[PDB]
This record gives structure tokens, C-alpha cells and sequence, in this order.
């Protein structure tokens, strides 16, 4: 069984910062690209950020491009996201997801295979 | 981790040791040794010339614009790049190598002319 | 869909024939590079490779290099052409045992000197094998090689010591080593590693008994190109040495004369004390245990409920019916019928009589002959028997062989193969320009 | 279609066979043959070094930033690429060659220092 | 202005003569001279191979992604490029060189994999 578990933050003030992290198990962590997908309580899903399986290549939705940092630790099976300047518009559930990219010697993806439970991030 | 250490490993692993092998390609009684050195150099230069012709000069990994006709090998990316060793792969596409080299040469010539007619 | 991706530095190789060079620490050239010590041996964890001794070109290069270097060492040495005269030979005035009767002759002759008009009377002691009678009952004899090519005297300053030579690959090539302890010379080898350069191999030249080679790690290994073909030789590698002690127990006084302008000739002047036959000792128990092991392994190729018989070589000249070797600079020809005289069915020692020759041909050639200067004093050498060369005729009969020197070198080079590195190649990926 | 087959053709045609000729540049008795092989290698390397100096490494057709002084050859394009063979062209700019090579070298050095000063 | 003419000048000046030196790297009795020619060629090729491994093929000045650990030399820019000569610089950082070369190789291997994973 594949699990992705968010162990993130809670309620913060606008303009500050909040860090999320996700622990993973049940698969080789290092074999998959990962991403964060956001869902405001009354909205659909939005892609936020993508990181390659070796941690070298990152991509962002333009709305967070100058504010968010996505990272990876393959020794600790951990995915993380550091958000800055916390806009009120960033209140949402942040899901840890596996998929969204491959490495040119692998079959392609372009879809998400696994999801975590989602951290709820609230900005006042 | 040393020269040819990855020879028994899968292609998807072996491809990360390309610099290890590249650095081990260079360096009457006594005449046969000079003859061997000269030939080793000519061999080296021919490999470099092909990379030049195909537009892969200066790099160990080079992507191209030539597609993979499945008639050469219909194996999927999983089997090639996570089971087979490079030795086994080479023995499969041994017959269909000259074809590939010819296609790579033609593609680069088309690319050079188009680029020139765009900087005009 | 998929695109061709070019890779350079790919760990792929193909069988290839190239030139190898020597690395060492006179059997030098002073052109061998220093060994470059402590060579590295990458293990190649999952590589299985096909080996085929007897088709291995490393053998041919070792053979050609040894012969070439041998001949090069004689280029600056004295040519003994002034000595092709009618030697007057009589019996030696000493205490001669029965084993040595007729083996030595005291020969007088007229030699040239430093001056064109001056002659000297020289006498020396020759071994019977080096002379041939021209007169029927007369005491007139001539040197063995004055009707064929001229004999070259080896330079007294140059030893024949078998100094190890390592064989190193040129850039672009690699040597693969087979580490399978039970490898029989051919076929797949499940454990193969990459050596930069081979171990040092001692260029020991001998016939039927291989001396100072490598021992098998666990058991006697019998290797042959075709074990059922009686036209092939069988190379038997032992897992234990048999120690052999060889001697020439005669105190030799060496004298010299000038024969020309800076040209000196060396010869046996006299013998101090009694005259005895040269001989070699092989421990009896050790030798019998060694054959028992060989027989047990032969039974795996031949019928199991069989009879294995050992016998002496049936014929040919001294160079092929005896154990020929260099002991302290002298050339010995020892009779091995004392070692191979038994039948095996489903503190003693063995003494082998030895003959000595000063005029030898070394290689199986017609146009060359060398004179080995006699050596002052008494010679003793001790060496290890590390393998045998046998040929095959119910009951299987085996006899000593080994006339072809390439077999000595095959016994050391069998674990090595030379391959060419081919770093360029292609494979499909999802990457495109 | 073979080596130098285009030698009698016009420059605008001959430029399409550059790979044909490039591949034919590489591959006591015997000493003079060994010397010839060594010298052939040195010649080859000097041409490759020179392309590198001018910023043309790795390509058969290299556009530059040096202009053509009409005093070298005042012929138009339809008189150089349609009415002339490379052999006849070479014997027309033969005594302006070193001038051009010097300019190409200077142009590349200026470009390299300017690119570095832009990466800051 | 000739070969090694800038050897006594400062690094910031000497760097403008890189082509002066690059062009002077290429061009039994007689064997020793052949050995010298062959070795000069192998030396040249090894340096070119190394630039290729680091991703600096084809250029005299190459900027990289490896940062300068100050432990190798904590001198500032006005002390390195305005006063020190290349000979004195080479002596100063000679024993931290084979660390720098290793870092340059590792950086390029990562750079190649990222560009292939992006061209997908
Ligand atoms: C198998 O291996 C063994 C072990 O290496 C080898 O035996 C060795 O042979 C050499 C050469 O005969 C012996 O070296 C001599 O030792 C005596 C000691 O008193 C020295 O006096 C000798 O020097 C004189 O002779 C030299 C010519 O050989 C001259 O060059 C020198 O100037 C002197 O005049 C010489 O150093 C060595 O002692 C033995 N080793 C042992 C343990 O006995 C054997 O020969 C090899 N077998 C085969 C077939 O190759
Ligand atoms: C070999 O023959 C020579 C003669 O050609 C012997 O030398 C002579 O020996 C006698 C003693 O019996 C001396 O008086 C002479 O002066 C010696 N002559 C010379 C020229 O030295 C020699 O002893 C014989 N050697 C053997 C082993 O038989
Ligand atoms: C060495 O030379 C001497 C002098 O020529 C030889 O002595 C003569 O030999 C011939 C036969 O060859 C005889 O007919 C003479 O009577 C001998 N004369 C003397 C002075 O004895 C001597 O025989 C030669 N030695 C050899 C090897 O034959
Ligand atoms: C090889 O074996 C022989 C025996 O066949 C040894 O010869 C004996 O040596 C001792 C030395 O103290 C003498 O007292 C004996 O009289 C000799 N025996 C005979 C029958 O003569 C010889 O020493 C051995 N060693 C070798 C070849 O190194
Ligand atoms: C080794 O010595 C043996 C003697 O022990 C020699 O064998 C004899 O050879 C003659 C001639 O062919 C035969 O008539 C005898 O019957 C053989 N004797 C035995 C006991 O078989 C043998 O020839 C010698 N070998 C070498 C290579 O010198
Ligand atoms: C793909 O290959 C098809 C078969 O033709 C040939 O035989 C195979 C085994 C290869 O050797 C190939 O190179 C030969 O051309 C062609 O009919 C088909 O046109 C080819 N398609 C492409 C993409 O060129
Ligand atoms: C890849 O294909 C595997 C089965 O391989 C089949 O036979 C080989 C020789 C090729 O012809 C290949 O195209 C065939 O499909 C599957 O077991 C494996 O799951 C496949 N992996 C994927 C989907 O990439
Ligand atoms: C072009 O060059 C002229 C200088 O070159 C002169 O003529 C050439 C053919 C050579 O013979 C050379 O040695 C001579 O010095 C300059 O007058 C002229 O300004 C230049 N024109 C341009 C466009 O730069
Ligand atoms: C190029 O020039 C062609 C020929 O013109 C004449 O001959 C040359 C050698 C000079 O002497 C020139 O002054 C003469 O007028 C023309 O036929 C051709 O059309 C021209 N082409 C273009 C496109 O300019
Ligand atoms: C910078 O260097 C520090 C000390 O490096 C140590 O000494 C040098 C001479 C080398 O031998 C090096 O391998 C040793 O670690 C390091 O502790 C430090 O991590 C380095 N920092 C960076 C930027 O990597
Ligand atoms: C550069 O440095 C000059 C003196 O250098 C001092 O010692 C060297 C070894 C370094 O540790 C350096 O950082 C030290 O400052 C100064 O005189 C000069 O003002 C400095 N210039 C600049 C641009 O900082
Ligand atoms: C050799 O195969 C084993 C699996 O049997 C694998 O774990 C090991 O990594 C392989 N060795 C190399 C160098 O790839
Ligand atoms: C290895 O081969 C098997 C069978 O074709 C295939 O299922 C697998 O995907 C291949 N490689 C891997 C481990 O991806
Ligand atoms: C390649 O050609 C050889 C000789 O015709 C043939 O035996 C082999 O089966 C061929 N291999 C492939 C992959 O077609
Ligand atoms: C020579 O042999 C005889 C026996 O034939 C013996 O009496 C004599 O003592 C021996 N000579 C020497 C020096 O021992
Ligand atoms: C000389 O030796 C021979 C053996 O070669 C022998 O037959 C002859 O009888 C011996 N003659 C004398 C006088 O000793
Ligand atoms: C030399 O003469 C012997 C006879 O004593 C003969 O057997 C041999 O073949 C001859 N050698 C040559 C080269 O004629
Ligand atoms: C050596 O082993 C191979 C294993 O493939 C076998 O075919 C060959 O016959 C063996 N050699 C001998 C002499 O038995
Ligand atoms: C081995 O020798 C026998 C002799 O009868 C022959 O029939 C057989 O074909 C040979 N085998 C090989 C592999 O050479
Ligand atoms: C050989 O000599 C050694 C001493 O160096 C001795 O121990 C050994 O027993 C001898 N071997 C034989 C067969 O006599
Ligand atoms: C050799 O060993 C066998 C088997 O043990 C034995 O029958 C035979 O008598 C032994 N021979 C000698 C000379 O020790
Ligand atoms: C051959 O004999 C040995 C020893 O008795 C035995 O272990 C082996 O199984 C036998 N092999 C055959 C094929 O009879
Ligand atoms: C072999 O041994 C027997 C004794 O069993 C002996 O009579 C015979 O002469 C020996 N043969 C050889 C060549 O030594
Ligand atoms: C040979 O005899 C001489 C007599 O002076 C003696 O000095 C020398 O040591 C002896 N050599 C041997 C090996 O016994
Ligand atoms: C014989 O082999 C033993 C193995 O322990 C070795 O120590 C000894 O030096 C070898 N003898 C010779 C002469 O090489
Ligand atoms: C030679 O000129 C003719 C026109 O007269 C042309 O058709 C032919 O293709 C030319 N040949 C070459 C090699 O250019
Ligand atoms: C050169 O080519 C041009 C354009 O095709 C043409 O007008 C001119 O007459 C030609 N001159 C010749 C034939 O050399
Ligand atoms: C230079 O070359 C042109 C064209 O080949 C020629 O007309 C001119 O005479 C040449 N000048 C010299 C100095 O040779
Ligand atoms: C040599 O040093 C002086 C200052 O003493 C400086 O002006 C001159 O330019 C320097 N020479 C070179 C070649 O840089
Ligand atoms: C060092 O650089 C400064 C600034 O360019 C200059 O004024 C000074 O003369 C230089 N000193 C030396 C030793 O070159
Ligand atoms: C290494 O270089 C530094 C700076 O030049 C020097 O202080 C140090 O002594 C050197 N160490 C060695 C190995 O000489």
C-alpha cells in the first residue's frame, strides 16, 4: 500500500510563511516525480508545483512562481513546500501527489497516480 | 564504480558512468608500440568525427531528431532501460546500426541548412 | 513516440586483436616501462564472458617477443667460426664413474689469435653430445654445428634468468581476467574482472614438466583443446608443487682464450675432483600422490572403470624425449622415465639421470645454434613442478610431450582475453531536439 | 555521390556533400608510413583547432560576424554560388586568406569576452 | 605580443592572449622524435577531452556552475586579476586543482541529465 501523508502547518497570518511536508512510503520514493495540487474548500483542483524525482528540475504555476519553493529529500522519503508572503487567496487544501512527470528513459506520465489526504492551510 | 564497473548493470544505471569510460580511452622493437598509439588516436578521432557530423560534439548524451522505427527493436522503454545491459542491447541492434548512423547524418545536414536560411 | 539518443562512454566491448606492451621492474629490454605498481582490478559484478584458450593471440605475441628478444641478445656476441677445425679428441684422465663413461672428451685444436699470423694450441673438455666423429676409428672429431649454421657464443655477462614480464593493454583496450577456479580454458566464465595489465609471467622455457608456473587454487585441472583427439596435447595444472632438486656435481674450472680482436672464447679447462653424472631428485611420495590426483581427474574424461597407464616418450631427439631446462645457465636434458612408469587400475626419492649440452638450438629452428659458456664451480638449482604436458596414445596410455613452447605460455595466459572498447552507441528514449 | 564527386560542380551544389569529404580525412621500412600517419593527424587537428578558435567547432557550415570587403572578391552571389566551382574560388581568394582568418579570430575573441561580461 | 609574451603580465591582461598560446600547441634515429610527436598529440587530446567532459568544448573561456570555496584561495578579485600573474596563481592553488576538476565533472553530469529530462 502506497501512502502519502501530509504533516503540514495550520493557521497563519497574511504576508508570513508556512511550510508543508509530506512523508511517503510503499513505493520507491526516488522513482517518481511529485507535485502539489491545491483545492480551496469551495473550488476544484489546481496544479501548483512540480518537482523531478532527482530534485533538479522544478516548475510552478505562475501565480506562485516568485513565492513558493518546492523541494525533495530522497533519503528521508520527504516532499516539501515552503510558501512565502501567504496571500489570502492561498487558503486551501494542499495535496501531496505522485506523478505529473517522468525521466525520458521511463514511460511517460502526465497524470497523477497517488494522492495524500491534504493539509489545510489557512491564511487570515 | 571504476572502468567498466557498470558493464553488468542495467542500461538505466550504466548511463551514469559515461565519463568513467570516456576518460580511459586516451593514454624493430618499440615500433609496434608507436603504431598502436597512432591507431588508438585515429580510432578516437573517428568517434569524435561522427559526433561532430551528427551534431553531438562536446556532449556524452545527445538527443536527436531521428525517430525509432519499431522494426529495429520493438522493446518498450521498461525492458531496454531497466532489464537489458548495454552488452545485450548492442548485440540486438548490431545489424541495424549503419542505418541509424546514416539517418543521423542526414538529419544533421537538413538542420544545418535550415538554420543558415533562418539567420539570413 | 521514441527517438534515437546517442551515448558516448558506453561500457561495451568486442573481441579484438591488438599489440600488447611489456611492464617490468638480461631478460629486460630496459624498454619495458616500470610496472606502475599495484594494478587495479574492477570486479564487473554481473558480466559473464566467453573465453577460448588456444585461440588466444596473446600467446602468439608472447612467443614472438621471446624469440625476438632472445635473438637480439646475441647480436653483439662472438661468432665461433675459428673453431671449425678437426679436433683431436682422447679419453679424460680422471676418476670417471660408470654413468659418465664416454660422456666427456679431451680435445686439442689450433685456434686463431689476436694476430693474423699467430696460432695457439688450445685444449678443452667437451661433452660428447656436442661433437661428431669424422674419422671411423681415428680420434678426429668436429663440432656438431660446422656443417649447418655457425654457432654464436652467448655473451658471459648476459644471464638467462626468467624475470617476470607483465603484459599491458594500449589505450582503448582492456584485458579481461577469468577468476573461475575451476575454469578448464574454454566457454563461459561467470566471474570476470578487468585488469589494466596481467600479472607477471616468468618466461621459463622447458619441455615436458612445467616449472615455476601458477598452481591451481583447489584441484588439478586438465585442459585440452579436444580431450578425445590423440593429436592434441593435454595441459595438466597441479594444485600443489612437486619440488625438484637438480645438480651438476662437478667442480668446473673455466678458462678462456682470445680468438680475435676483442673476441674471447670460454671453455671448460679442467675438472677438480671426480666425474659424476648430473641428476635431479623428485620426492617419491609427493610424486606418487600427484599422479594419483591426475589419474582421478583423467577418469572424468575417459571411462571411469578404466585403466590409466603412464609411460616414457616413444621417440624423437633428445630435445623432445627428455626434460629440457636451464639450471643456473647450463642446459640439462633429464630422463623422466623414472617418473612416468606405472599403471593405475580403477624418505625415498626418484633420481633422474641428466645430460649436459653446450651447443643448443633453443627454438625449433634449423639455421641457428648457440654456445653456452661453461659455468665455474658447481651448480645446484631448486624449482617447483607446477604442471605437466601429456599426450595420449581398453587402457589409456599417457606419455610426456611438450615440444611446442607455446604450451608453456598457454598455461599462464589461459585466463586472459583482450577486448576493444566501443564506447559509442544508440538506444530509444522519449527525448527529442 | 562519392568522394570529390562534386569537385566539378558549382559551389552551391558542392556545399551539400561536405560530409562526404570530411569522412575521408581520417583513415627502416614502415617508418616513413608511420610518419605520414602522424603528420596526417597533426594536419587534421590544426584545422579543427582553427575552427574552434573562430567559434565554428562542431559544425560544417559556420556563419560569422565578419563582413566581406568587396576588395577581396567583388563578385555577386549568382556569380559565386552559380557560376564557380570551389576549385576556381579557392584560386581567387588565395592571397586574401590570411587576412580573413585573422579577422575571424578577432571577432571570436571579442564575442567571448562580451558574452562572459553578460553572464555576470 | 608573441608566444608567452604575456607571461610576466597580470591575469587580467594575459587572458587576452589565449589564442597566442593555443596556436603554438600544435606544430634507430628519428624514433625519439616520433615518440615526441605522438605524445604531444596525446597530451593535446587529453586536454580537449577534459574540456568536453566539463561542458567547455569549443571555447577558450568557459563559465561554470561550480562555486569558489574560499578555502582554496581567499584572495579577492582586485588581488587576483590586477596583480598576480598566471604563474604565481598556478603555484598558489596547485594542490586544490584535482578537487576542482572533480567538481567540474560532477556538475556537468547533472547538467546533462536535467537537459534530457527537459527535452522530453
Ligand atoms: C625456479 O625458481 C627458483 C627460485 O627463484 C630459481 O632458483 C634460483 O636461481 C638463481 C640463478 O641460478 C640463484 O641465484 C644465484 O645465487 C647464488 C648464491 O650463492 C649466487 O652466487 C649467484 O650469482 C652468480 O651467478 C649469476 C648467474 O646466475 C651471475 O650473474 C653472478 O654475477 C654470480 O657469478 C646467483 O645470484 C638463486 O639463488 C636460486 N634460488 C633458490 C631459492 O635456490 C630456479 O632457477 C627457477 N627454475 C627455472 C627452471 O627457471
Ligand atoms: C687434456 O690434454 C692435455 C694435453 O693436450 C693435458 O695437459 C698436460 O698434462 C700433463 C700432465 O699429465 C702436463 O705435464 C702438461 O704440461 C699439460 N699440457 C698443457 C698444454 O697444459 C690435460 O691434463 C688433459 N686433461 C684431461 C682431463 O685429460
Ligand atoms: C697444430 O699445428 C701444428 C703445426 O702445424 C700441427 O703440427 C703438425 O701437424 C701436421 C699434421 O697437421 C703434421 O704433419 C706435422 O708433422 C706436425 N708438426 C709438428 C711441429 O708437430 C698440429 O698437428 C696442429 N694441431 C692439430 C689440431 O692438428
Ligand atoms: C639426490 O639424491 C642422492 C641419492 O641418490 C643424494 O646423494 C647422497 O648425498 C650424500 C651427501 O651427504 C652422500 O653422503 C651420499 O653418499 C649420496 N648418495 C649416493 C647414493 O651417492 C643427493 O645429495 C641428493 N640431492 C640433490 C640432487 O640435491
Ligand atoms: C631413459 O632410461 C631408460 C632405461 O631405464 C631407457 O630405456 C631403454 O631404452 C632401450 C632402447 O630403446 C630399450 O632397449 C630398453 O628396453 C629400455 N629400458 C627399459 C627399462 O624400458 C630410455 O630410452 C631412456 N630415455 C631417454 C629419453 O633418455
Ligand atoms: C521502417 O522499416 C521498414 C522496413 O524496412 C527495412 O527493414 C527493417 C528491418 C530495417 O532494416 C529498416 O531500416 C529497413 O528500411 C520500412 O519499410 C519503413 O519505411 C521504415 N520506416 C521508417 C520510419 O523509415
Ligand atoms: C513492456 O513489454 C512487456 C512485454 O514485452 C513484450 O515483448 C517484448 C519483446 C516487446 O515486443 C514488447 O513490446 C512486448 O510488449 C510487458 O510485460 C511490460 O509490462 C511492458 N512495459 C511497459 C508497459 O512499458
Ligand atoms: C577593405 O580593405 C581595405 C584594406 O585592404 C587593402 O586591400 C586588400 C585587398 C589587401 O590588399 C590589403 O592588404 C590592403 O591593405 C581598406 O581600404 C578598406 O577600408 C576595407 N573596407 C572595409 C569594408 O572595411
Ligand atoms: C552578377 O553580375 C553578372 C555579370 O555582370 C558583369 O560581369 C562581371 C564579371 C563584372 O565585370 C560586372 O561589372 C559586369 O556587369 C550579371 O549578369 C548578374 O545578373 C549579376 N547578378 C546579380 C543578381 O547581381
Ligand atoms: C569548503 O572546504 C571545506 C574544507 O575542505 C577540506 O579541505 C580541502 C583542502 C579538501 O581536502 C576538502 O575535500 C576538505 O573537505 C569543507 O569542509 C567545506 O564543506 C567546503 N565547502 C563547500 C562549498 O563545499
Ligand atoms: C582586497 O584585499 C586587499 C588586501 O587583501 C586582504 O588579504 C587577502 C589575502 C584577502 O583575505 C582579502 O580579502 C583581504 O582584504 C585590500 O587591500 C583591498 O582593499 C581589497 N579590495 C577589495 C575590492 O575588497
Ligand atoms: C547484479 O545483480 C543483482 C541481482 O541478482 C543486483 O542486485 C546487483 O545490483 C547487480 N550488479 C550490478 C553492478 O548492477
Ligand atoms: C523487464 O521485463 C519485464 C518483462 O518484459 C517487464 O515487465 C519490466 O517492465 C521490464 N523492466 C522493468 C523492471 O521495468
Ligand atoms: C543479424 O544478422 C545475422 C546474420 O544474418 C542473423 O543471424 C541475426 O539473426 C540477425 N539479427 C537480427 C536482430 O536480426
Ligand atoms: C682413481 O681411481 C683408482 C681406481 O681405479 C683409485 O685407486 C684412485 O685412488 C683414484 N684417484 C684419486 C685421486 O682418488
Ligand atoms: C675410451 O672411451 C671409449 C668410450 O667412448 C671406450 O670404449 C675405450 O675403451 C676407452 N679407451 C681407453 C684407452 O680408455
Ligand atoms: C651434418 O652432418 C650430419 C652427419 O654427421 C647429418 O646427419 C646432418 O644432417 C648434416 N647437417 C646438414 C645441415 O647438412
Ligand atoms: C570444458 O568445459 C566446456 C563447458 O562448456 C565443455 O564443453 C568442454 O568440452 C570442456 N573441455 C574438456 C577438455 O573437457
Ligand atoms: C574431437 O575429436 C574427434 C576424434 O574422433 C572428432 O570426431 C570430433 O569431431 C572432435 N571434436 C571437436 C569439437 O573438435
Ligand atoms: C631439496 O633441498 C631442500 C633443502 O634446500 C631439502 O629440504 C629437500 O628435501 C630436497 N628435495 C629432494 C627431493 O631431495
Ligand atoms: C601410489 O599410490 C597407490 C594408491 O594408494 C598405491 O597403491 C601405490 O603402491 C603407490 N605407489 C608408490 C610408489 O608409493
Ligand atoms: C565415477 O567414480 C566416482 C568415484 O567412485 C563416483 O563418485 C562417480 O559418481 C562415478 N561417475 C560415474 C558416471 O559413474
Ligand atoms: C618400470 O618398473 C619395473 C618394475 O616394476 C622395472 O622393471 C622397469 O625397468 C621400469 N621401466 C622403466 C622405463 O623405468
Ligand atoms: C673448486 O676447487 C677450488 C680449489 O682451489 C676451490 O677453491 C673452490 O671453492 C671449489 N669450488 C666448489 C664449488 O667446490
Ligand atoms: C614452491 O611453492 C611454494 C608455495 O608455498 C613457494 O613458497 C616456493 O617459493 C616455491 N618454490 C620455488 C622454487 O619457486
Ligand atoms: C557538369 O556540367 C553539366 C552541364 O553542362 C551538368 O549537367 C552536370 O551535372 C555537371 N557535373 C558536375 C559533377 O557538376
Ligand atoms: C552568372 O550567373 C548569372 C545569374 O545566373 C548570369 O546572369 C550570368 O550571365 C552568369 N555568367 C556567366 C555565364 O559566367
Ligand atoms: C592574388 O590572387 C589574385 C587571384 O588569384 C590574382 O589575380 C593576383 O594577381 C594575385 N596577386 C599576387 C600578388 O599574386
Ligand atoms: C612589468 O611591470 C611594470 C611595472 O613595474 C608594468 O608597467 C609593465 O606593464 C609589466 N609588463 C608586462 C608585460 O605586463
Ligand atoms: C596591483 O594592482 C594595482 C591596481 O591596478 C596597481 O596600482 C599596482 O601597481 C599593482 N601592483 C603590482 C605589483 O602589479
Ligand atoms: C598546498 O598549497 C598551499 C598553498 O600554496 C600550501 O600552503 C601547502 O603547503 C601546500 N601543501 C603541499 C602538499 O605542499
Amino acid at each position: 500500500e502506497v501512502q502519502l501523508v501530509e504533516t503540514g502547518g495550520g493557521l497563519v497570518q497574511p504576508g508570513g510563511s508556512l511550510k508543508l511536508s509530506c512523508r511517503a512510503s510503499g513505493y520507491t520514493f526516488s522513482s517518481f516525480a511529485m507535485s502539489w495540487v491545491r483545492q480551496a474548500p469551495g473550488k476544484g483542483l489546481e496544479w501548483v508545483s512540480l518537482i523531478n524525482d532527482r530534485g533538479g528540475l522544478t516548475f510552478y504555476v505562475d501565480s506562485v512562481k516568485g513565492r513558493f519553493t518546492i523541494s525533495r529529500d530522497n533519503s528521508k522519503n520527504t516532499l516539501s513546500l515552503q510558501m512565502h508572503s501567504l496571500r489570502d487567496g492561498d487558503t486551501a487544501v494542499y495535496y501531496c501527489a505522485t506523478g505529473g512527470m517522468s525521466s525520458a528513459l521511463q514511460s511517460s506520465k502526465y497524470y497523477f497516480d497517488f494522492w495524500g489526504q491534504g493539509a489545510l492551510v489557512t491564511v487570515s | 564504480l571504476g572502468f567498466l564497473g557498470a558493464a553488468g548493470s542495467t542500461m538505466g544505471a550504466a548511463s551514469m558512468t559515461l565519463t568513467v569510460q570516456a576518460r580511459n580511452l586516451l593514454s624493430h622493437w618499440g615500433i609496434k608500440q608507436l603504431q598502436a598509439r597512432v591507431l588508438a588516436v585515429e580510432h578516437y578521432l573517428r568517434d569524435q568525427q561522427l559526433l561532430g557530423i551528427w551534431g553531438c560534439s562536446g556532449k556524452l548524451i545527445c538527443c536527436t531528431n531521428v525517430p525509432w522505427n519499431s522494426s529495429w527493436s520493438n522493446r518498450n522503454l521498461s525492458e531496454i532501460w531497466d532489464n537489458m545491459t548495454w552488452l545485450q542491447w548492442d548485440k540486438e541492434i548490431s545489424n541495424y546500426t549503419q542505418i541509424i548512423y546514416g539517418l543521423l547524418e542526414e538529419s544533421q545536414n537538413q538542420q544545418e541548412k535550415n538554420e543558415q536560411d533562418l539567420l539570413a | 513516440n521514441l527517438w534515437v539518443t546517442v551515448y558516448y562512454g558506453v561500457p561495451v566491448w568486442k573481441d579484438a586483436e591488438t599489440t600488447l606492451f611489456c611492464a617490468s621492474d638480461v631478460w629486460a629490454t630496459h624498454a619495458c616501462v616500470p610496472t606502475d605498481p599495484n594494478p587495479q582490478e574492477i570486479h564487473l559484478e554481473n558480466v559473464t564472458e566467453e573465453f577460448n584458450m588456444w585461440k588466444n593471440n596473446m600467446v602468439e605475441q608472447m612467443h614472438e617477443d621471446i624469440i625476438s628478444l632472445w635473438d637480439q641478445s646475441l647480436k653483439p656476441c662472438v661468432k665461433l667460426t675459428p673453431l671449425c677445425v678437426t679436433l683431436q679428441c682422447t679419453n679424460v684422465t680422471n676418476n670417471i664413474t660408470d654413468d659418465m663413461r664416454g660422456e666427456l672428451k679431451n680435445c686439442s685444436f689450433n685456434a686463431t689469435t689476436e694476430l693474423r699470423n699467430k696460432r695457439q694450441k688450445v685444449y678443452s673438455l667437451f661433452y660428447r653430445l656436442d661433437i661428431v666423429p669424422m674419422g671411423e676409428n681415428s680420434t678426429n672429431y668436429r663440432l656438431i654445428n660446422c656443417n649447418t649454421s655457425a654457432i654464436t657464443q652467448a655473451c658471459p655477462k648476459v644471464s638467462f634468468e626468467p624475470i617476470p614480464i607483465h603484459y599491458c593493454a594500449p589505450a582503448g583496450f582492456a584485458i579481461l581476467k577469468c577468476k573461475d577456479k575451476k575454469f578448464n580454458g574454454t566457454g563461459p566464465c561467470p566471474s570476470v574482472s578487468t585488469v589494466q595489465c596481467t600479472h607477471g609471467i616468468k618466461p621459463v622455457v622447458s619441455t615436458q614438466l612445467l616449472l615455476n608456473g601458477s598452481l591451481a587454487e583447489e584441484e588439478v585441472i586438465i585442459r585440452s583443446e579436444n580431450i578425445t583427439n590423440n593429436a592434441k596435447n593435454i595441459l595438466v595444472q597441479l594444485n600443489t608443487p612437486v619440488q625438484i632438486n637438480c645438480t651438476r656435481p662437478n667442480n668446473n674450472t673455466v678458462k678462456s682464450i682470445r680468438i680475435g680482436p676483442g673476441q674471447a672464447f670460454y671453455y671448460t679447462g679442467d675438472i677438480i675432483g671426480d666425474i659424476r653424472q648430473a641428476h635431479c631428485n623428485v620426492s617419491k611420495a609427493t610424486w606418487n600422490e600427484t599422479l594419483g590426483k591426475v589419474v582421478k581427474q583423467l577418469r572424468k574424461h575417459f571411462g571411469n572403470n578404466t585403466i590409466i597407464r603412464f609411460a616414457q616418450s616413444s621417440g624423437g631427439d633428445l630435445e623432445v624425449t627428455t626434460h629440457s631446462f636451464n639450471c643456473g645457465g647450463e642446459f640439462f636434458y633429464c630422463n623422466t622415465s623414472g617418473l612416468f612408469n606405472s599403471t593405475w587400475i580403477s624418505n625415498d626419492s626418484i633420481t633422474l639421470p641428466c645430460r649436459i649440452k653446450q651447443i643448443i638450438n633453443m627454438w625449433q629452428r634449423i639455421g641457428q645454434a648457440m654456445y653456452a659458456p661453461p659455468i665455474q664451480g658447481v651448480i645446484r638449482c631448486v624449482s617447483n613442478i607446477t604442471g605437466l604436458i601429456l599426450t595420449r596414445d581398453t587402457t589409456e596410455t599417457f606419455r610426456p610431450g611438450g615440444g611446442d613452447m607455446r604450451d608453456n605460455w598457454r598455461s599462464e595466459l589461459y585466463k586472459y582475453k583482450v577486448v576493444k572498447i566501443e564506447p559509442l552507441g544508440v538506444a530509444p528514449t522519449r527525448c527529442k531536439r
